[PDB]
């Protein structure tokens, strides 16, 4: 959409933050609970592939896949939400904090986390952008840098929160920043579903976005659109 | 109309059929070839012809956006059946 | 009329997201008190 | 009769291995999610009794999932190999199906079947924790309608 | 409350059709709950919902004893199910056949064929096309 | 003598396969899944499937193995395993040693000389790292269990079993001795290699340790063996330290009593395997040199001063 | 006008006076300033350009362009050299990117920038199995992508997408073997490119 | 043209000559301790013919960057990550060789 | 020929060589090999199978996308031989089991299922007919399989002009009863050798030999009718045979001098396993055998592929017993065996 | 907006109660009994499981699943040989070489769809300008040999014969979202 | 769910309320059938004064702005300030 020089509708931008703070959680989720998983605590990985699970369930109902997606479009998203998601979202969102505070009051306060994470691969920040680590191995080594706060892409300035930055680069600071990314993605939740504009989900342009079903069985011009841009 | 080989083969409705000295059946050995019942040749000559008023038909298929586009047949010819080249449903003019 | 998806009227409600974490347990002072206090009606 | 009696030993060994089979920890792809989504309880492994231990040597299915390079290819057959002598094998996806994505790759070996045997071939980029979890219940069924000690009788 | 809840075991034990279908029912499904009777199919499954449990648990089956001619008391797969009423087992939609059956076309299968893999009864891939190198070929008779 | 031998030795494998069978019930009901419900009425048919899976399997003879060893190291395992029972006490005892709490020490080692053979006789580098990491393991738990032991049976004078249980008729070791108690829980967590302290078996750093190439056979007997020490150190804690009312009329209800607290017991080993991340071996001989050996040799100043300062002598027998 | 994005035009002229200053500073050692839309900058420098232009825009106080995103080449073969090997930088205090470009062929290498850039240690290693284009001065260049023994840098342009050596088991080595490629079916190329003149703006002299 | 670490032919050659003396060092340790199949004759020998294969060029660019390839597998060898299948890949035992006479060619398919 | 039969390929996996070959017995280790050089070319090869598919489920890697048609048969009933031969156009005999059942003897397994098989060939009227035997097959052999082998050969000539009876001798190969039979001798600490190897004598040859041959046969259009007697490479002693073995696996080896009474007595009371036996007496009086040098008898250069010694491939097929001690000895450090010419 | 998230290090006059808060945070690892109570608290839960072979999944009617020819609602397949559904298959799995039918209609001779290919994406069901082929929400395809994974037309078809009362349900409930 | 005893121990244990958020789906999800939506216009879904001539993003961008090919110092922007500290939580 950049190459092409398309902007997408607002209702486009918001649905399109809101699934990549979902996908936020996602990666989050598995990054913490597979690197648990890889320290030893089994445990966070099976209470938290459950939620993981549930939005899979809402990508599911958003597009059709549980993995695999295929739904951010060039031009705006494929289709709509399915009525009542939101209600869905919000009611996940009320209940994923305490699961949250669940998997950091067993994993973050305990010596056996904290002894094992420590003073763990402790980068030094120049070394780190000689290095040309990025994103969550900047933020643990203190460096602030986040892509959706300082070089805003799609609606990111809309929306206000938090970035999580550590202050001694290891790996226990990592997982810390990684949790408070997840809370930070649920502030980010709370803006989307307070203010989510009413509008189309693709672009209007009918070269850059294939056009509605039921106008292709109506009109002419959009199955000539939907044709050549299709093959 | 599923018709049967010398063989015993099922021939499938767009014509193909595994000839008598042919490797190629030893797939259908303890197995069986899939052939629908309902041929779609023969699925369309019990659809009974549309007496209509109209000189140009509108065709949708049905429910509007669930079938084919909306395309119009012309049923100026009254010796043909004026039939929708998505579908195939015969219309014919009522004079 | 249409018929969006879209926040009700009066907005969603209030999402938690901040830490909260209970301070369970007691002070340390008496819970020491307590194991060492097993330790003498033990010792007895 | 001891056909009778051939039989049953046959269901009563084979009753073991179609209920505590054990899986294998592996990875190399998106489908390295569905298989941790198996973990996961919601469609689950382990009320099954599937259970994923790390070693080949301890594994009695591999369940390959995804991509299958050719550096990768190997990877499992040595791993495939060292399995112990009841082997079976899932491919999970597309990508160990037939080669989903990357077919006309220069580096995808098309297909688990290429390189080891495949019990079953599950379908899907995501096969669900439940549609290979139904692939673990007709391996399940297709290793009780195996028949050993029977084919060891008549010989 | 405790009592109550023994209570509900003891009407759950009670509810399934006596100590054969308790045992059936706990040697097949491995687990003993009790709902209503939202749909008997053609087949022999019975469906059951309760929506005190989870979304997702509400809604179970019960399968067939018979199917196509084969034994299925301890055989039971995914693909057993109907197609009218898979959408609402896996909550697709909030209506069943009962309360709102699907619209019947004439080309349509009466009887759901069930996942056939290793069986006599097996897909196995061809051509759908013809020949299309039309070969020569020779005369029956020789040049004189 | 015999009938006693087949009726101790049968139904602690049926326990030790319903040990394994409520690991996984008991870690599935942590984990929000269910356990293995579908085969047997509520799990049961589970373990007996697995030992009539993982024994109609067959086991390997690799080529880089030394064969003795690899046939003679498993038959071992599950020997000392089922052998550390044999002294425990229940009412009257299997065999009464004059002192067993020694026996049960080496014999314990003795296990880990299994592991430790299979690590270096299954002949792969996983296999020599898991050999070594048992020989650093047991470098941390050895010195401070036996020190622990030691300093619990300068309450109870002799090294026999039954007087652990005439010394602990009136009150639990657990109220005198807590700090023993919970160093001793972590320690023979250390000893029988359970999730906060596993390593050697691995699993998530390595892939199997011990029986990196040891197949299905050896494997279960190994397995059997683990899952016996696991029942045979919660039934061990259990008489040792929470050791339940003891009445010479009724040692029946006294059973029942330590069978209700050895589960409780059982199910807090599995609660911590499924509550507490996994260990290193560096940070595992650190703080079990560091922060209980300075500890546990106080605690057996103490209780070396515990004879003299409160007067307290323990009897011979 | 909601299709279209909306074009900010004081980006565009703080990297076309950015672009002016680089041209400046180095006039023997960049080619080519393009100030493109999108407002990327894009600064094409030599093959013997590169150490001493990223030094410069890594330890430069205006440009402080410490982090590398990635080091690509693509392939134009109706180029004399046909790989544009670019380097992609990050400003971590001026929020900014330089995308340099260099050209390149397979016998007239570039000196690598892993002695001011360990970002691009693996980078080499990615370009030099991908493109065939060695770079000097490090410390172990190796084909990592492709397999141990995968004759043939595979995204040239010149390399066939399904490639040369497919992989088998067989059963008469007990071995994992090589064969020479040959498919059940073939890759189906399409003809996409439509006959009419897409953008009047870009269009090529006769 | 700007030259690759070898300027000339007599320099190439020099280089090409030391790791060919790399490979000969190198052949019989992989031999003994990959638990090979070939012999160590065998494996000189296929090193020899896969020299020989691309021993009819000129330039010592081309030449320069065949000995860095040819480092690559030195030291993807002496470091034990070529493995036994992947070393064995070179000799081809899967396949016979395509006919260089004509008469089979023309039997065996559409090959020009 | 027909449409598809017709080979239009480049002799590879999804390449057509129109080879429609019904492989009786494929289950085996030389139907593994020859079902692997059949779907190396090619071809869509038909399996009956009397077996478990879990056993022969190893052969579902070697060949294309729907190119192995697995049919279950039983070995009474003709309809089982008839749908598996009636669509092809040559069909391959490797029907052989060393040892005896109770429900097949030594001789019906050699004799009354190659009728059936060619039976149901002359039937379905395919071109060639790849019977495999023995050959040392004769009238006078003190083994009762060779004397079964050479009326199967009568009564499958009788049933089957066309037919080409492809003889190998000894076939040495990865999961073998020859090498792995002579290399598993050391847990009894001892080699009990019929008369110390000095009146017997072999010619040990390999199986992808002799499938890339039996392919070679397929193929090649003069050969049908023929005799193939299919012994190729160096033609070593017993003694020196099993010296070779051991010294190459450096294992202890005592050659036991027993007679061939009493070691067929051994061999007797040894194949009474209801498993498949370790030795067996018609094995222990084929080990006593000696494989002339065929006169005017076709084999393996006229065919197509030259036979592989067993000097350049015995380190592919004996490392599964040597010890960690001797593992990585290559064929450098071992002496290869006396090579005689009678 | 930035925040710190571990940054507390600081000799602030640690006390007797705050430190022997801290010395019986160790030497009793109570921490450690805050996650053992935290495991108690979830393993008296009714759990999250079901039992797949008589309790299925929760889904989507959006859910897209095995391939899938549908028919009109009288009669006649609804495929037109059109072409612009292997053009947007991404992984080239579909060969559907057509005819006239000699009947003055326009239909097929093959469909293939490869299940062993193919990205399971809706590509095609977004590109029938007739919704013939469509993404029919099964799972439960699983085969045991890879010939049974190339559905090529009559396998196609009767799966859609199989699953139209379904399929067309989803249609009929989906239509006004695309 | 479970009754109040292990309600109470599970809300103990925990050291929350867990009754009122759970993570298993009772009611929260609404129903699955649903009313079909409209979908709306957009801003092109215009009968009058629409024209791609006007509206286009294809054809507006032109080839990219050569400066030099063959003054006081010069930033690629302004530098850019360190964040703030947040209001809701300044550490942790
Ligand atoms: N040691 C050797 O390998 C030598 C073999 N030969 C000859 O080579 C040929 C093949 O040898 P080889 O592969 O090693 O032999 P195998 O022991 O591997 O068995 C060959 C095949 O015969 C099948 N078979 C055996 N008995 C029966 C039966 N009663 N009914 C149906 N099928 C049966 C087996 O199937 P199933 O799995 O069901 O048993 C198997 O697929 C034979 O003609 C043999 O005489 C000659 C010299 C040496
Ligand atoms: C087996 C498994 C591992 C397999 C591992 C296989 C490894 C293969 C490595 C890749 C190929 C290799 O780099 C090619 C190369 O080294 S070079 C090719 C060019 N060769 C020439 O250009 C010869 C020119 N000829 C002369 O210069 C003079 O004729 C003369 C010889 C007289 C000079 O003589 P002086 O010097 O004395
Ligand atoms: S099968 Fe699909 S989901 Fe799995 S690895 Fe391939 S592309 Fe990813
Ligand atoms: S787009 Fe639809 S109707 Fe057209 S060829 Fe494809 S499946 Fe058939
Ligand atoms: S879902 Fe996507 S991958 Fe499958 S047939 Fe349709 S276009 Fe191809
Ligand atoms: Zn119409």
């Amino acid at each position: 959409e950049k190459l092409l020089n398309i902007q997408p509708p607002p209702r486009a931008q918001w649905i399109r933050v809101l699934f990549g703070e979902i996908t936020r959680i996602l990666n989050h989720i598995m990054a913490v609970t597979t690197h648990a998983l890889d320290i030893g605590a089994m445990t966070p990985f099976f209470w938290m592939f459950e939620e993981r699970e549930k939005m899979f369930e809402f990508y599911e109902r958003v597009s059709g896949a549980r993995m695999h997606a295929a739904y951010i479009r060039p031009g705006g998203v494929h289709q709509d939400l399915p009525l009542g998601l939101l209600d869905d979202i919000y009611e996940f969102s009320k209940n994923f904090s305490l699961r949250i505070d669940e998997v950091e009051e067993m994993l973050t306060n305990n010596r056996i986390w904290r002894n094992r994470t420590v003073d763990i691969g402790v980068v030094t920040a120049e070394d780190a952008l000689n290095y040309g680590f990025s994103g969550v191995m900047l933020r643990g080594s203190g460096i602030q840098w986040d892509l959706r706060k300082t070089q805003p892409y799609d609606v990111y300035d809309q929306v206000e929160f938090d970035v999580p930055i550590g202050s001694r680069g290891d790996c226990y600071d990592r997982y810390l920043c990684r949790v408070e990314e997840m809370r930070q993605s649920l502030r980010i939740i709370e803006q989307c579903l307070n203010k989510m504009p009413p509008g189309e989900i693709k672009v209007d342009d009918a070269k850059v976005s294939p056009p509605k079903r039921a106008e292709m069985k109506t009109s002419m011009e959009s199955l000539i659109h939907h044709f050549k841009l299709y093959t | 109309g599923v018709q049967v080989s010398p063989s015993g083969e099922k021939i499938t409705h767009t014509g193909q059929v595994y000839d008598e000295k042919d490797y190629r059946r030893v797939r259908f050995v303890d197995r069986q070839k899939e052939v629908n019942e309902n041929f779609a040749i023969d699925l369309i000559a019990q659809q009974p012809v549309n007496e209509v008023e109209h000189r140009i038909i509108a065709c949708d298929g049905g429910g509007g956006a669930l079938g084919h586009p909306k395309v119009y047949i012309n049923l100026d010819k009254e010796t043909k059946t004026g039939t929708c080249g998505y579908c195939g449903l015969q219309f014919k003019q009522h004079h | 009329k249409v018929k969006q998806d879209m926040p009700p009227p009066g907005g969603y409600g209030p999402i938690d997201y901040k830490r909260n974490l209970p301070r369970r347990g007691l002070s340390g002072y008496s819970m020491f008190a307590v194991g060492i206090g097993a330790l003498i009606f033990g010792y007895w | 009769r001891a056909e009778y009696v051939v039989t049953k030993l046959d269901d009563l060994i084979n009753w073991a291995r179609r209920s505590s089979l054990w899986p294998m920890t592996f990875g190399l792809a998106c489908c390295a999610v569905e298989m941790m989504h198996m973990a996961a309880p919601r469609y689950d492994m382990d009320r099954f009794g599937v259970v994923f231990r790390a070693s080949p040597r301890q594994a009695d299915v591999m369940i390959v999932a995804g991509t299958l390079t050719n550096k990768m290819a190997p990877a499992l057959r040595k791993v495939y190999d060292q399995m112990p002598e009841p082997r079976y094998v899932v491919s999970m996806g597309s990508c160990a199906n037939g080669g989903g994505y990357y077919h006309y790759s220069y580096s995808v070996v098309r297909g688990c079947d290429r390189i080891v045997p495949v019990d079953i071939y599950v379908p899907g980029c995501p096969p669900t924790a439940e549609a290979l979890l139904y692939g673990i219940l007709q391996l399940q069924r297709k290793i009780k309608r195996e028949q050993k000690l029977k084919i060891w009788y008549r010989r | 409350e405790l009592v109550e809840v023994l209570k509900r075991g003891v009407q759950q034990v009670t509810g399934h059709g006596g100590l054969r279908g308790l045992l059936r029912v706990f040697f097949r499904a491995n687990d003993i709950r009790i709902g209503t009777l939202v749909g008997e199919d053609k087949y022999g499954n019975k469906y059951y919902e309760d929506n005190k449990q989870f979304f997702g648990r509400h809604r179970w089956v019960i399968y067939t004893t018979e199917m196509n001619g084969k034994n299925t008391f301890w055989d039971v797969d995914g693909s057993m199910v109907p197609p009218e009423w898979h959408r609402w087992l896996h909550c697709m939609t909030d209506d069943p056949p009962t309360t709102n059956p699907p619209t019947a076309r004439k080309f349509i299968w009466t009887n759901h064929k069930f996942n056939v893999s290793a069986t006599p009864e097996q897909y196995v891939p061809y051509s759908t096309t013809r020949k299309k190198i039309h070969e020569w070929v020779p005369p029956s008779t020789p040049y004189k | 003598f015999f009938i006693n031998i087949l009726t101790l030795l049968v139904p602690i494998l049926i326990a030790m396969a319903f040990l394994t069978l409520v690991e996984r019930k008991i870690l599935g009901y942590m984990q929000l899944r269910k356990g293995p419900n579908i085969v047997g009425p509520y799990g049961i048919l589970q373990p007996f499937a697995d030992a009539m899976k993982l024994f109609m399997k067959e086991p390997m003879r690799p080529l880089t193995t030394s064969m003795s060893l690899f046939i003679i190291a498993p038959t071992l395992s599950l020997t000392l395993a089922l052998s550390l029972w044999v002294p425990l006490p229940m009412p009257h005892p299997l065999i009464n040693l004059n002192l067993g709490i020694l026996f049960i020490l080496a014999t314990s080692s003795l296990s880990v000389y299994s592991i430790l053979w299979s690590g270096w006789a299954s002949n792969s580098k996983y296999s020599l790292f898991g050999a070594l990491r048992a020989v650093a393991q047991t470098i941390s738990y050895e010195v401070t269990m036996a020190i622990i032991l030691l300093s619990v049976l300068l309450m109870n004078g002799s090294y026999s079993l039954q007087t652990l249980i005439t010394t602990q008729e009136h009150m639990w070791l657990l109220l005198p001795a807590w700090p023993m108690a919970m160093m001793w829980f972590i320690s023979t967590l250390a000893e029988t290699n359970r999730a906060p302290f596993d390593l050697t078996e691995g699993e998530s750093e390595l892939v199997s340790g011990f029986n990196v190439e040891y197949a299905a056979g050896p494997f279960a007997l190994f397995f059997m063996a683990e899952y016996t020490n696991i029942i045979l150190m919660n039934a061990l804690t259990t008489i040792i330290f929470l050791g339940p009312l003891y009445y010479i009329n009724l040692p029946e209800l006294y059973s029942t009593n330590f069978m209700m607290e050895a589960l409780l017991l059982s199910s807090t080993f599995l609660w911590i395997r499924a509550s507490y991340p996994r260990f290193r071996y560096d940070q595992l001989m650190h703080l079990l040199w560091k922060n209980f050996l300075p500890l546990t040799l106080a605690l057996c100043m103490w209780h070396i001063s515990l004879p003299i300062f409160t007067a307290g002598v323990p009897p011979y027998m | 006008r909601p299709t279209v994005r909306p074009r900010s035009d004081v980006t565009h002229k703080q990297l076309s006076a950015f672009g002016e200053y680089v041209a400046e500073i180095l006039p023997k050692y960049v080619q080519q300033v393009q100030v493109s839309c999108l407002d990327e900058l894009e600064i094409c420098i030599h093959p013997d350009g590169v150490i001493p232009t990223l030094t410069f825009l890594r330890d430069h106080t205006n440009a402080q362009f410490k982090s590398l995103a990635d080091l690509t080449a693509v392939d134009v073969p109706t180029r004399q050299n046909r790989f544009e090997i670019v380097y992609n930088l990050l400003s971590l205090r001026f929020n900014s990117r330089i995308r340099v470009k260099t050209y390149a062929d397979e016998l007239t290498p570039i000196d690598s920038i892993v002695s001011v850039h360990i970002a691009a240690n693996w980078y080499e290693r990615e370009v030099w199995d991908m493109f065939g284009v060695f770079f000097f001065n490090h410390p172990d260049l190796r084909r990592i992508l492709t397999d141990y023994g995968f004759e043939g840098h595979p995204f040239r342009k010149d390399f066939p997408l399904t490639g040369y050596v497919e992989l088998r088991y067989d059963d008469e080595v007990k071995r994992v073997v090589a064969e020479p490629v040959e498919l059940a079916q073939e890759f189906r190329k399409f003809d996409l490119n439509s006959p009419w003149e897409a953008f009047p703006a870009y269009r090529q002299p006769p | 043209v700007k030259p690759i670490f070898s300027r000339d032919l007599n320099e190439a050659k020099r280089r090409v000559r030391e790791l060919y003396r790399a490979w000969y060092r190198e052949v019989p340790n992989t031999v003994h301790l990959m638990q090979l199949d070939i012999t160590v004759k065998q494996g000189r020998d296929k090193v020899r013919e896969m020299f020989m294969k691309n021993a009819h060029v000129t330039d010592p660019r081309v030449v320069d960057l065949l000995v860095i390839k040819g480092k690559m597998e030195l030291q993807e060898t002496i470091k034990v990550w070529k493995q036994r299948t992947h070393v064995m890949r070179f000799f081809h035992e899967t396949e016979t060789p395509r006919p260089k006479d004509f008469l089979s060619k023309f039997y065996m398919g559409h090959d020009p | 020929l027909h449409h598809a039969v017709i080979p239009h390929g480049k002799g590879g996996r999804s390449s057509v060589s129109g080879v429609v070959a019904t492989v009786f017995g494929a289950t085996g280790f030389l139907g593994r090999y020859v079902v692997n050089h059949l779907g190396r070319m090619g071809s869509q090869v038909i399996i009956p199978y009397r077996c478990d598919v879990y056993d022969i489920m190893h052969l579902r890697l070697m060949g294309d996308l729907g190119q192995l048609t697995f049919l279950e048969w039983d070995a009474r009933d003709k309809d089982s031989i008839r749908k598996a031969v009636q669509h092809s156009n040559v069909v391959i005999n490797l029907i052989g089991r060393e040892w005896e059942t109770r429900n097949f003897d030594f001789e019906d397994v050699f004799v009354n299922i190659p009728r059936a098989i060619a039976q149901a060939s002359k039937e379905a009227g395919v071109e060639r007919f790849i019977h495999v035997s023995h050959l040392n097959a004769s009238m006078k052999s003190s083994s009762k399989s060779l004397r079964s082998k050479a009326v199967g050969e009568k009564e499958v000539r009788s049933v089957f002009p066309e037919a080409i009876i492809i003889r190998p001798s000894d076939i040495f190969g990865r999961e073998d009863r020859f090498l792995n039979h002579f290399a598993n001798y050391r847990w009894f600490l001892a080699v009990p050798l019929v008369s110390l190897g000095f009146k017997t004598v072999k010619q040990p040859v390999y199986v992808a030999d002799v499938s890339k041959g039996i392919v070679n046969a397929t193929k090649d259009p003069d050969a049908v009718g023929k005799t193939f007697a299919f012994t190729g490479p160096n033609r070593y002693l017993l003694f020196h045979l099993v010296k070779y073995i051991f010294g190459m696996t450096h294992r202890t080896f005592i050659p036991y001098p027993l007679p061939l009474f009493v070691y067929s007595w051994i061999g007797k009371l040894f194949g009474l396993s209801p498993f498949e036996p370790w030795t067996t007496k018609d094995k222990v009086e084929r080990i006593h055998i000696s494989d002339v040098m065929p006169t005017d008898l076709p084999g393996l250069e006229d065919l197509g592929v030259q036979p592989t010694p067993l000097e350049l491939k015995s380190i592919e097929v004996l490392r599964r017993h040597r010890t960690y001690r001797w593992l990585s000895s290559e064929i450098e450090e071992t002496k290869p065996a006396k090579t005689v010419n009678y | 907006t930035y925040k710190y998230v571990n940054k507390k290090e600081q000799e602030s006059e640690v006390d007797m109660k705050s430190a022997t808060d801290n010395a019986a945070r160790i030497l009793m690892w109570t921490e450690l009994i805050r996650g053992l109570g935290m495991t108690l608290s979830y393993l008296f839960r009714e759990p999250a499981t079901i039992n797949y072979p008589f309790e299925k999944g929760p889904l989507s009617p959006r859910f897209r699943g095995e391939h899938a020819l549908r028919r009109y609602p009288s009669g006649e397949e609804r495929c037109i040989a059109c072409k612009l559904c292997e053009a947007i298959c991404p992984a080239q799995a579909i060969t559907i070489e057509a005819e006239p039918r000699a009947d003055g209609s326009r239909r097929t001779t093959r469909y293939d769809i490869d299940m062993t290919k193919c990205i399971y994406c809706g590509f095609c069901q977004e590109a029938c300008p007739v919704d013939a082929i469509v993404e029919g929400p099964n799972f439960e395809f699983s085969t045991e040999t890879h010939e049974e994974l190339l559905y090529n037309k009559e396998k196609l078809l009767n799966n859609g014969d199989k699953w139209e009362a379904e399929i067309a349900a989803n249609i009929q409930a989906d239509y006004l979202y695309r | 769910s479970a009754t109040r005893v292990i309600q109470k121990l599970r809300n103990w244990a925990s050291g929350q309320d867990l009754q009122a958020k759970l993570q298993l789906r009772y009611q929260e999800i609404a129903k699955r059938t649903q009313p079909p939506p409209k979908l709306p216009v957009g801003p092109s879904h215009k009968l009058s004064n629409n024209y791609y001539c006007t509206r286009d993003g294809r054809r507006e961008v032109v080839p990219p702005s050569i400066i030099m090919s063959s003054k006081k110092a010069v930033t690629p922007a302004p530098p850019m300030k360190r964040w703030e500290l947040s209001k809701d939580q300044p550490y942790l």
